[PDB]
């Protein structure tokens, strides 16, 4: 009825549907995965190209927020670019005012309050996006996920997207304590080529990015020849 | 009716209030414009409500400058504030550039006002509805005689022969023939008054319509008198 | 806190820029151990003559502009001619707000062959040359830099452009009050900007006309 | 201050006189400029000052009395209500952005009963004013350089029971003293009068 | 930002939103007050939802200045906007006249806050009434505002649940020359006859404005009165 | 600290029958020093037929050259690619100098271009925009040397002799070199090298010339 | 100065069950007399009478804002304003405009109708409250009035003999001040009546 | 600058010089000190060169916008009141302009004068500028209301000349206009040096 | 369908219909084909044919700066509000840095301009698509924005009414675009544009706008006179 038309309406049992309807925009989106590898964090996503003529590098869902942190989004691409352009502004404030790099748990708590502030007012709609904050600050390697409700949580590994239930069981076979960033790019990319089917889309490729001690604590994308072929 | 909004799209891609404003142009008086290499003629029926109206009070043709005229169709209360805006813009051009504003840039200065409408003000106070008037701007400049149309969509389009209003669909069939690109101005006179005779419901008299031209070699706007409009009929 | 004179010159292949490592406060020389040569990005470097607090806030602003344009987007790094242009428009904006950046600056930069050398004032003046000097090096050291660029129009090598800077830094120690004998030289080449370890120059104070009995006023 | 305004009230009239000189630092532009603005049919004001603020103050006062007669169905307000509206515009302008009006003025009027229920003033009204916002009801008021010559003249010769002709030959003595001692050439004085039948422009005394 | 009004007229000609708010302002606990020749008593009823809710912490008799007090019955958090605006408007009177406010002028000011939200854009009316009482330069007062903004000048009244049968008990017990100690004797006695259990010193809260001052009675001074009635 | 500073130099132009010669020396200098000898920031191109040639303060010169640069671009975008004439640019100049009347530019301007007929006309401006079409014009520190010199040899006044024929591009150029070799001798803030611009209907050609270095 | 532009001195003395207040009659522009019959006193009710001195443009503008605020006080509060409430009211008015200040110096005299206590108050132009129990005085001849009032006052005066001291203090101080004079207008006031007297003075 | 203009039986004649000096240096010698507002009005120039050329171009814009909206010509009593309200609004901004407006409306002639301080006066005889004090004594000696068209053109051209000859801030080329009922015509345009060997051969 | 009225209303399946309704405006505009080469980007827009003699003109292709240009499809009244924003932000760049704005920065700036208008209640999406034709230090670029806020980096694309057939033609030649010269690169764009036309019309200089940006070539719109060198000899062969 009229109990699911905006954000400032609790249900008869205390639920907000426009937040929960925004969570179905992430569950119908492409598959995301991540891993914390005891000296860094590796994040991989699958770009579903809708045409053969797209340039390699188009629609990259991984964006660098600071030198040590970067947010990969899962859900709607243009809604997540408002989250990226906000968390960059949160990370520029700590460098310019407090003369310090932003911590991993503090950048994620600023993302979860920007995403929550658009779920409490009638004129605004929640994001169709789950943001994955991968950071390496002076509190070690961090891996956070902010859902459209504004809930942040530290993870060791995460699967998000359509086949987030099959890819979650594929993460339970990894270690995360002896796991390094050297092997996990080959492992996490091999999750995506097994969890995802080619009988719906013909064009699908993977985009991996890390931040670890080997890359001098810098959030970078891959050199193109480290990813497995298929 | 308030179930929809003012910015609500249709499933076919159209905006509701803009598509509903184009239909308000078809329920108005008709108007003409014919681009000819000697000038542009702007014929328009007046469509008086009664015989007790003095005809010099409801002029469908308004001057913007000495070289730009403007004829409207639809509701004429919205038509005044667009022409009152185009007069301010075309005199600020002479104030700044010491030269007459081009006919294109006077149409662009009007279309920028015909798009500024919404429902949430905030910083700026916006209009509540689009303008229910389609203007039709003519004039001469360094590129010669030009004809332009502002629609309520905000879409400006340069033309050669365009009719707006109620008698516009029938005139486009008459526009297909009976128009070559190197007519004379006096041949453009008798073309417009024959179209405006066909597409109107009343008897065409000199005190019934309005005809105004902007000549190329003169460069100035020349509106007509009822003794001048009669001389076009008897040809 | 205020900086002293900064001199710079082009040679065959790159640009050199020298400055004393002193930060005076009026006449008092408070700190002889601060570096004034800041380098910008990966191809350029700037140094200032004047207020240090204005330079420390301005160079903090234009260093954040180089990285965030490069980090966020898939674009190249700004050339030296484009980050000097942002440096020029930011100083002119401050004097129109009646709060200027009260210092002269010297800017160097080399991007793949194209060498760049320019200066900027607190007002907004900008100029490009093969020899820039600010402060009292514009009076003292700049005439010596100008004759050595016109005694060979083919260009200076690095070896002979380093001899004449040392000849200019030596006279800046003789004739400027607010100066010390500890200098750093930036070297912007095709490899990038490289700041050297602080050195000193050999001064001669042993003239026979400087003795006690000649200069006496009896 | 170079031009004088002289006004005195009597039993059934108020004389005003204002020299019609307009100058440019020593050059006589005019000699006959009317400086006594007819506000209402029974009210007038004799402003002195330079010609910039003098027109722009009187046009703001006159158009607001007329507006207050439009909105109130042609009911003429009293002379004290006009005078208190005037000094509100002087006093609010000395503490504003644009600055103070440099006008010195003498308000004059005659109070008539507007209806049978009106039991207010019947007699004449004459108000001294200033550029700051001072307001004072006074038997006679004077501005300009020649004010002190003629205020002590009216200390000698003014009487409350002067007639229309006896006050007419008093104003002639008031105009001949300013021609005698003031270095500023005031030759034409624009004498007007407010009586029970409205205002009237006296041709004789000049 | 929803600048339209929420309270409008009905086809019967009644503000139906304020009619609902008077139902909300009558579902609170029983608060009451009586006057006398020497002072004015106000009496409340602190209903504890459990035995673990710190009965010394919650309060219903609100003191506004050195001469005014108040007690509500309705929505609790809606009342705190009214008391914080009444404590603020009473300090602005002393910074401008160097005088305690009269009870008339304070109640005119808080009635302009009820009516403000019944004609504003995007808000609902208040759901609570008050019992303002205190002294000024012309005797003793006991007023009672409504969520409509309509204020009164009562002499003995009651608000809340069990109010129409406690206000009828005030008609039968009031006398024109009641003293102050006689007023407290009957203000506590009209609480008991509608009270559920056994009222204690931590269970009710009274405040009797005396001679210049409101002075909410303590737990020892109110214990003196319970074992006397 | 004072936010105004004169940076020397001079600009002179002489307009012919279908051309203008536009010149300005390349010399930047400050308080008592000499900043540069090769500043090309004294004459600015707005359209292919109309230049601006300003001097005075170098900092407010570069700001005025950019606001003139984009008002031409908003003219070109809003008029269907039509390039503005000299008369349109020079009235744009005359208004923008008055919009900043109370915190003005310390520039002294010349708008130099061709007519719609093809003849060349130079304009001149004060600090607040007083314009006039005229056949020549000289601004800068050495204006009082050259502007009486251009009165004596272009107008041909106070000389009881018949008029010479019309000046060519070459006889105008060799004349204008005699002024800058005359301003380099007697003005201390003028002269390292002067750059001549020759604006004709078939594009513009550019020359240089050497003055005294002291 | 701007404060002594218009001229005029207002003072007040306190008695047993009465007080007096007295102003001069001169208005001027720094040397020249504009009017000779202008008091400086204002009466708002049967208990409070106050007098303004300073710049005459501010003497009329401030007294319009006081009458705007005193009559609005009587509509809101159904009562006459008291002396302690009136003096603390226009103390606050001179403090709101502290950087654009009014050039008045109000001299407030008041009395309780039922009790009989007098209350004097003389603020500065910036609103400095000051309540002496003996006398207050402001104006251009204020330095001459502190000598006249202090050498002649005693606490226990009758209303008929307090007028004789205040009248000889105003006139003897205005014979030394060239910006005040031309007679004086006084007002004695008790619990029972208000009597307004005009006093002979030098016409110099 | 020695602009004058007078009103007589037959219309209004405006007469100016053409010299602009920034102190002791003469900036120009061909300055048009009459901005024609439209084909029936005139405006004159004195004082600041940019302050006059800006606000009489603003005045020429408000007169053109009058004819567009109201369909008829503007009067001169409305035209100066536009210029006087602009001028009085900026009286503390240090403007320096003294301008006469002259034209033929439907009520005959009218010759006004606007300061830089908001004044507006109505006479038939003015002379404005730094050298105007020289142009009064030769004009007030020979002025009368019923002059002919040729003699009043001669009196105006001769009254400019005796002020250009004496004032250092005046001179150049004396321009004489004539405002009749059909508009204005440029009567003559001649050098001051050529005009010396006519009046004193 | 009660979840399609407002812009700030998610469906119970997780769709935004007001954004999906503005996407139909782009699919109803005129067909335009962008083709990127090795150093050149060629835009080929299909403007309106004359009605048997009278020629209506409506400007679609816009110049943004010396190195940028775009062609619109859909609501042309929103395509000029974008043209005001893109031209202003390229003047503000070249004022500061004295060089042309890079295309990867600019494509990220259009996407945040579409994004401010798709989350507030009293705002609406721009019902217009773009085709950026850019050149910078990184070489030629070809972008395309949609009313959702996406921005896609293409090798070749086509938007407009019946532009699916032009896209089918480009999906056979897009591997051979880094090898052709400029004269062949215009020819692949015009053969693609001719397959989106009606059943009985072919291309000429009267209905086609050709815009080319290059490495030593600023953004040049080839209209009526100069466009004849690529359009007089042209035939859509099967
Ligand atoms: C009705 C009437 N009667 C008269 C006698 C006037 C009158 O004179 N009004 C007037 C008003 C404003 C002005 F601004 C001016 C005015 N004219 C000038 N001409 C030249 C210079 C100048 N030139 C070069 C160097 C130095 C100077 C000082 C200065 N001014 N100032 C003149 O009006
Ligand atoms: B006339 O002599 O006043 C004439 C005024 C006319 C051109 C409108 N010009 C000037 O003499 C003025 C003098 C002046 C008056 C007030 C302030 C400053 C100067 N000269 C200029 O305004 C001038 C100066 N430099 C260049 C151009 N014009």
């Amino acid at each position: 009825s009229g109990h699911d038309q905006s954000t400032d309406v609790f249900s008869a049992e205390g639920r907000v549907f426009q937040v929960e309807y925004a969570g179905k925009a992430v569950d119908n989106s492409s598959t995301a995965v991540a891993a914390c590898c005891k000296d860094g964090v590796v994040v991989a996503v699958e770009k579903v190209h809708t045409s053969r003529m797209l340039e390699k590098g188009s629609n990259n869902r991984i964006h660098a927020v600071d030198r040590q942190a970067g947010i990969c989004i899962c859900g709607l691409l243009p809604d997540g670019r408002a989250i990226v352009s906000r968390a960059r502004q949160e990370a520029e404030n700590s460098r310019d005012i407090f003369a310090t790099p932003i911590r991993g748990s503090v950048l994620a708590n600023r993302v979860g309050e920007f995403m929550h502030a658009y779920t409490t007012h009638f004129a605004y709609r929640p994001f169709g996006c789950s943001a994955i904050i991968a950071s390496y600050a002076d509190d070690g390697p961090q891996l956070f996920v902010s859902d459209p409700s504004g809930t942040v949580a530290g993870y060791y590994g995460v699967a998000l997207g359509k086949a987030k239930t099959v890819a979650k069981s594929e993460l339970e076979k990894l270690d995360f304590s002896s796991l390094t960033c050297d092997e996990a790019v080959g492992k996490l990319a091999s999750i995506l080529h097994e969890v995802h089917d080619k009988q719906k889309d013909k064009l699908y490729e993977v985009e991996v990015a890390w931040v670890c001690d080997k890359s001098d604590r810098k959030f970078v994308h891959v050199p193109a020849d480290m990813v497995p072929a298929e | 009716e308030y179930d929809r909004g003012v910015n609500t799209f249709s499933p076919e891609g159209r905006i509701f209030q803009i598509e509903y404003a184009v239909e308000a142009i078809k329920l108005g008086s008709t108007s003409l414009g014919i681009r000819t290499p000697e000038g542009v003629v702007l014929a328009a029926e007046k469509r008086v409500p009664s015989t007790l109206v003095v005809p010099s009070s409801m002029s469908k043709i308004m001057e913007v400058d000495s070289h730009i005229a403007a004829v409207m169709s639809g509701m004429v209360a919205d038509a005044r504030i667009l022409v009152e805006h185009a007069r301010v813009e075309s005199q600020n051009h002479r104030f700044t550039y010491n030269e007459p504003m081009s006919v294109e840039s006077c149409t662009l200065a009007t279309c920028d006002l015909s798009i500024q409408f919404g429902e949430s003000g905030g910083r700026r106070k916006l209009m509540s509805r689009p303008f229910g008037v389609s203007l039709l701007i003519a004039g001469v400049d360094e590129k010669g005689p030009q004809l332009w149309q502002t629609d309520p969509s905000g879409t400006h389009t340069r033309y050669d022969a365009q009719a707006i209003g109620g008698g516009a669909e029938a005139a486009q069939s008459v526009f297909t023939e009976r128009y070559h690109r190197n007519m004379t101005l006096e041949e453009g006179e008798t073309l417009a008054v024959d179209i405006l005779k066909q597409v109107m419901e009343d008897q065409l008299s000199p005190e019934n319509i309005e005809v105004a031209v902007v000549r190329a070699d003169d460069g100035k706007l020349h509106m007509y008198t009822p003794t001048e409009i009669k001389a076009i009929m008897s040809r | 806190a205020s900086g002293g004179s900064v001199i710079a010159i082009k040679y065959k292949g790159g640009v050199l820029m020298a400055a004393d490592t002193l930060l005076s406060y009026g006449s008092l020389a408070k700190w002889p151990n601060i570096p004034r040569i800041r380098l910008l990005g990966s191809h350029s470097a700037v140094c200032a003559t004047g207020s240090y607090a204005d330079f420390q806030m301005m160079a903090k602003q234009v260093e954040d502009n180089i990285e965030r344009q490069k980090m966020y987007h898939n674009v190249d790094e700004l050339s030296p001619s484009e980050v000097f242009s942002y440096l020029h428009r930011s100083i002119y904006q401050k004097r129109c707000d009646f709060d200027p950046c009260l210092c002269q600056m010297v800017f160097i930069g080399v991007r793949d062959g194209e060498t760049f050398l320019a200066g900027v004032d607190d007002v907004g003046t900008r100029w490009e040359d093969d020899c820039i000097a600010t402060g009292y090096g514009a009076y003292i050291a700049l005439p010596l830099l100008r004759q050595a660029l016109e005694k060979n129009p083919d260009g200076l090598s690095r070896g002979e452009a380093m001899r004449i800077l040392t000849d200019c830094l030596r006279v800046l120690f003789y004739r400027e009050c607010r100066a010390i004998n500890k200098f750093q030289v930036a070297d912007a080449a095709s490899d990038g900007v490289r700041i050297s370890e602080p050195f000193d120059v050999e001064t001669h104070w042993e003239y026979e006309g400087y003795c006690f009995e000649k200069t006496a006023i009896i | 201050m170079a031009e004088t305004a002289i006004a005195f009230r009597c039993k059934d009239y108020v004389m005003v006189a204002a020299a019609g000189l307009n100058a440019f630092y020593y050059i006589k532009i005019t000699d006959a400029e009317d400086k006594i603005t007819q506000l209402d049919t029974h009210q007038l004001v004799a402003c002195t000052g330079e010609n910039g603020p003098r027109v722009n103050f009187t046009e703001y006062i006159k158009c607001n009395l007329a507006l207050n007669r439009m909105r109130q169905h042609g009911r003429h307000s009293s002379c004290e209500s006009t005078a208190n509206f005037m000094r509100n515009c002087l006093a609010s302008a000395i503490r504003s952005r644009e600055g103070a009006y440099q006008v010195n003025c003498l308000f004059a009027g005659y109070d008539t009963p507007v209806s049978e229920d009106d039991d207010g003033v019947v007699g004449p009204q004459l108000f001294y004013m200033d550029y700051l916002g001072t307001l004072q009801a006074v038997p006679y008021g004077c501005h300009g350089y020649g004010a002190c010559f003629v205020t002590a003249l009216l200390d000698r010769l003014w009487r409350p029971d002067l007639s229309q002709q006896e006050g007419l030959e008093l104003m002639q003595k008031c105009c001949d003293e300013v021609k005698r001692r003031v270095i500023i050439s005031n030759s034409y004085f624009f004498v007007k009068a407010v009586t029970k039948n409205g205002v009237e422009v006296i041709t004789a005394v000049h | 930002e929803a600048f339209y009004g929420l309270t409008t007229f009905s086809p019967s000609g009644k503000l139906i939103q304020i009619e609902y708010a008077t139902t909300a302002a009558g579902k609170g606990t029983t608060a009451l007050g009586v006057k006398a020749t020497d002072g004015v008593v106000i009496a409340a009823k602190k209903k504890a939802p459990s035995t673990l809710v710190d009965a010394s912490s919650i309060q219903k008799v609100f003191v506004l200045d050195e001469h005014v007090g108040c007690t509500y019955s309705g929505m609790g958090p809606d009342c705190r906007v009214l008391i914080d605006s009444a404590r603020k408007n009473c300090q602005q009177y002393k910074l401008m006249y160097n005088e305690p406010i009269p009870i008339s002028q304070l109640v005119r000011k808080i009635s302009a806050i009820y009516q403000e939200f019944t004609q504003s854009g995007g808000v609902r009316p208040f759901g609570c009434s008050l019992l303002v009482a205190g002294v000024d330069a012309n005797g003793y007062h006991l007023y009672q505002v409504d969520p409509s903004g309509t204020f009164w000048a009562w002499k003995a009244t009651a608000i809340g649940t069990g109010s129409p049968d406690a206000k009828a008990f005030l008609e039968k017990r009031y006398t024109v020359d009641m003293e102050l100690e006689d007023a407290v004797h009957t203000a506590l006695l009209t609480l008991k006859e509608g009270f559920d259990g056994q009222m204690t010193s931590e269970n009710t809260q009274v405040g009797r404005v005396v001679e210049n001052r409101f002075e909410i009675l303590s737990v020892d001074q109110l214990r003196d009165y319970l074992d006397q009635i | 600290w004072s936010p105004y500073q004169d940076n020397g130099g001079t600009t002179a132009a002489i307009a012919g029958k279908d051309f203008v010669i536009l010149a300005g020396d390349t010399r930047l200098n400050g308080d008592f020093c000499l900043h540069s000898r090769h500043d090309q920031s004294k004459i600015f191109q707005l359209t292919p037929y109309t230049y601006m040639a300003s001097n005075g303060m170098q900092a407010d010169r570069l700001q005025l050259q950019q606001m003139l640069k984009y008002r031409v671009k908003w003219y070109k975008y809003n008029n269907g690619g039509k390039v503005p004439s000299t008369k349109a640019i020079a009235q744009l100049m005359s208004t923008m100098l008055y919009h900043r009347r109370f915190f003005p530019y310390y520039t002294f301007n010349m708008v130099v271009g061709l007519d719609e007929e093809g003849h060349g006309v130079c304009y001149s401006y004060d600090a607040v925009g007083s314009t006039e079409p005229f056949l020549y014009g000289t601004r800068g520190s050495a204006a009082s040397f050259v502007e009486p010199l251009l009165d004596c040899l272009i107008n041909r006044q106070h000389m009881t002799s018949q008029a010479p024929p019309e000046m060519t591009k070459e006889e105008t150029l060799a004349m204008l070199k005699n002024a800058f070799t005359g301003a380099a001798e007697r003005d201390i803030y003028t002269g390292d090298s002067v750059s001549f611009f020759i604006i004709t209907k078939d594009g513009v050609q550019q020359e240089s010339f050497e003055l005294r270095k002291d | 100065s701007i404060m002594a532009y218009s001229g005029g001195s207002v003072m007040a003395m306190a008695g047993k069950e009465c007080f007096v207040i007295i102003s001069d009659n001169r208005l001027g522009e720094q040397l020249k007399t504009i009017s000779t019959e202008v008091p400086k006193l204002h009466v708002v009710n049967d208990s409070i009478v106050y007098g303004l001195t300073g710049l005459r443009t501010d003497q009329q503008t401030f007294a319009n804002k006081v009458q705007f605020r005193t009559e609005m006080y009587k509509l809101r509060e159904e009562r006459d304003i008291t002396g302690k409430a009136f003096a603390a009211m226009i103390t606050s008015m001179l403090y709101e405009a502290r950087f654009g200040p009014w050039f008045v110096e109000p001299v407030i005299g008041s009395i309780d109708k039922s009790t009989g206590e007098v209350y004097l108050c003389a603020t500065d132009l910036i609103g400095a409250p000051c309540e002496p129990e003996d006398y207050v005085c402001a104006g251009t001849a204020a330095e001459s009035l502190h000598g006249m009032c202090e050498a002649l006052w005693r606490p226990g005066m009758s209303p008929e003999e307090l007028f004789e001291i205040a009248a000889q203090a105003m006139l003897s101080a205005c014979d030394r001040d060239s910006l005040s004079g031309y007679g004086a207008v006084a007002m004695i006031v008790t619990k029972d009546k208000v009597t307004t007297r005009l006093i002979k003075g030098r016409k110099d | 600058t020695t602009t004058l203009a007078f009103r007589f039986n037959g219309g209004i004649i405006v007469a100016v010089d053409s010299r602009a000096s920034t102190g002791q240096y003469i900036a120009s010698q061909t300055v048009m000190k009459v901005l024609e507002i439209n084909d029936y009005l005139l405006g004159t120039l004195a004082g600041g060169a940019a302050d006059c050329q800006y606000w009489e171009r603003v005045l020429g814009m408000e007169c053109r916008l009058w004819e567009l909206r109201n369909g008829s010509r503007i009067t001169v009593a409305a035209a100066s009141k536009i210029l006087a309200n602009i001028t009085y609004a900026y009286r503390n901004h240090g403007l320096s302009m003294g301008t006469m407006v002259a034209g033929w409306d439907q009520f005959g002639p009218s010759l006004y004068y606007v300061d830089d301080k908001g004044s507006r006066v109505k006479q038939d005889l003015f002379s404005v500028g730094s050298g105007s004090i020289y142009a009064y004594g030769v004009l007030d000696t020979g002025y009368r209301k019923d002059l002919s068209v040729e003699d009043a053109c001669d009196l105006a051209r001769r009254s400019i000349f005796h002020a250009t000859y004496r004032d250092g801030a005046s001179g150049g080329i004396v321009t004489v206009y004539h405002v009749h009922e059909k508009g204005w015509t440029k009567i003559s345009r001649d050098d001051q040096t050529k005009l010396y060997h006519r009046y004193f051969p | 369908n009660e979840y399609d009225s407002d812009i700030t209303t998610w469906s119970p399946t997780g769709r935004l219909f007001q954004i999906e309704y503005a996407n139909e405006a782009v699919n109803n505009g005129s067909a335009t084909v962008g083709v990127k080469g090795k150093n050149f980007v060629v835009l080929a827009a299909l403007k309106r044919s004359p009605v048997a003699e009278l020629s209506s003109y409506q400007e679609k292709v816009f110049e943004i700066d010396e190195h940028v240009g775009m062609s619109i499809s859909g609501l042309v009244a929103d395509g000029r509000v974008l043209a005001r924003y893109l031209r202003t932000e390229c003047m503000n760049y070249r004022y500061m840095y004295s060089n042309g704005m890079p295309m990867n920065q600019m494509a990220d700036m259009i996407g945040e301009k579409h994004q401010r208008h798709i989350q507030c209640s009293g705002k609406r999406p721009f019902g217009v698509g773009l085709l950026l034709a850019g050149y910078d230090r990184q070489g030629p670029h070809l972008y395309q924005t949609v009313p959702s806020g996406d921005v896609y980096d293409y090798k070749a694309t086509a938007m407009g009414v019946r532009s699916q057939a032009s896209r089918t033609y480009l999906e056979r030649h897009f591997e051979h675009f880094s090898d052709c010269t400029l004269d062949e690169l215009v020819t692949h764009a015009l053969k693609a544009l001719a397959s989106a036309t009606s059943e009985g019309i072919e291309l000429n200089v009267k209905n086609t706008t050709i815009a080319i940006v290059g490495k030593d070539t600023p953004f040049t719109i080839f209209e009526e006179e100069s466009a004849r060198k690529y359009l007089d000899g042209f035939k859509m062969r099967p």
